[PDB]
């Protein structure tokens, strides 16, 4: 059995904001594959074995574009339980000095403006801050 | 010693009840796992020991229908008590389960719709009660 | 409590199909959250009903060979039994006066 879940995004190109299209096709044994359109062009393509790894694989490819979602926000990053039991498709909103709790959680694709220009190493590397100012 | 855990997903429970929960790699560093199971790909696979945690995760935030998985295993690791204070989402009560579930360790089977009401029955594995 | 048939897939055709009287199967396990929450209930209805119904319980994990047989697929399931014959089936938990609606209706 092979899953398939869209989704509309904004994304910033050129100074134009306009808006995707998402295709999650999620297939047996934990093979995710994110496609994005605009106006029926595919854009790119990216597979990986969680979506939020599908989603910075895909912003990586993509580096002149702006991804207004919380997925691309430089404090969203999934816990080790939301990439493995929601595909990485739940994630959380962190702040330094403070551990991530149910109320932080975030879908990787809803809207966010802020925060988001940034790339996914600089995300990457803001999560391993977070982690280390727990204690 | 042998302890009831949960997990949620949305992939169906014929598929779940045949291939079990594998792993993303071989890394078994916990201390990792915690950090980032993707960077190395750890080598455990996350339940919990509240059924409430699923249900998020299982609808995928509430956008999607799921189900919410019974397992019985004896070889897990608790997250809280093996990182302390240094637990970062302390709150989801995981175990960690080293090497994956076997699908014959998986009991049965909960539905749950997208606004997280879970049916008041539970579908057995076959694997074990068929 | 004291009144509770506490059934094995070698006890099955004695206590229930050859029973006299109607005979409420409870299938269940330890660790189905449905299952244990209908169980102080079942004690409850096994006093009230005592001499109109026998109450058992069927554990699915101690005694795996018996739900097949009716196709049960999902817990926790009561299936009333008269005379050897299925006579109703309730699958899921429900609550003490859902279960006496039920009970009333097939009794």
């Amino acid at each position: 059995m092979t899953d398939v879940d869209k989704r509309k995004i904004k994304i910033i190109l050129n100074g134009e904001m306009e808006e995707a299209e998402l295709h999650m096709i999620t297939s047996p044994n934990r093979h995710c594959c994110l496609k994005i359109f605009h106006n029926n062009n595919q854009l790119a393509e990216s597979n990986d074995t969680d979506y939020f790894s599908c989603f910075a694989d895909l912003r990586n490819q993509l580096k002149n574009i702006i991804f207004l979602c919380k997925g691309a926000k430089i404090n969203v990053y999934p816990s080790a339980m939301s990439r493995d039991m929601s595909d990485g498709i739940v994630a959380y909103e962190t702040t330094l000095g403070q551990p991530g709790l149910p109320e932080n959680q975030v879908h990787i694709f809803d809207f966010e403006d802020k925060y988001v220009d940034i790339t996914p190493e600089e995300q990457r590397k803001f999560h391993s801050q977070w982690f280390e100012s727990l204690v | 010693d042998y302890i009831i855990t949960y997990r949620g997903d949305t992939r169906s429970f014929t598929e779940i009840f045949d291939k079990g929960f594998e792993t993303l790699g071989p890394s078994k560093d916990l201390y990792k796992h915690a950090l980032d199971n993707r960077a190395p790909p750890s080598d455990f696979v996350s339940t919990t020991i509240d059924p409430t945690k699923t249900i998020s995760f299982a609808t995928k935030y509430g956008q999607k229908s799921g189900y919410m998985y019974t397992m019985k295993t004896n070889h897990g690791i608790d997250v809280n008590k093996a990182l302390g204070a240094r637990s970062p989402f302390a709150a989801e009560a995981e175990i960690a389960m080293p090497g994956g579930v076997r699908a014959e360790d998986i009991l049965g089977a909960r539905a749950v719709n997208a606004d997280g009401e879970m049916w008041d029955y539970t579908i057995l594995n076959p694997k074990r009660y068929g | 409590s004291d009144k509770i048939i506490h059934l094995t897939d070698d006890s099955f055709d004695t206590d229930v199909l050859k029973a006299d009287g109607a005979i409420l199967v409870d299938f269940w396990a330890e660790w189905c959250g449905p299952c244990k929450m209908i169980a102080p209930i079942l004690d409850e209805i096994a006093d009230e009903y005592q001499g109109k119904l026998t109450v058992a319980k069927l554990n699915i994990d101690q005694n795996p060979g018996t739900a097949p047989k009716y196709g049960i697929r999902g817990i926790p399931t009561l299936l009333l039994f008269k005379n050897g014959e299925v006579a109703a089936t309730k699958v899921g938990a429900l609550s003490k006066g859902q279960l006496k609606e039920f009970l009333d209706a097939n009794l």
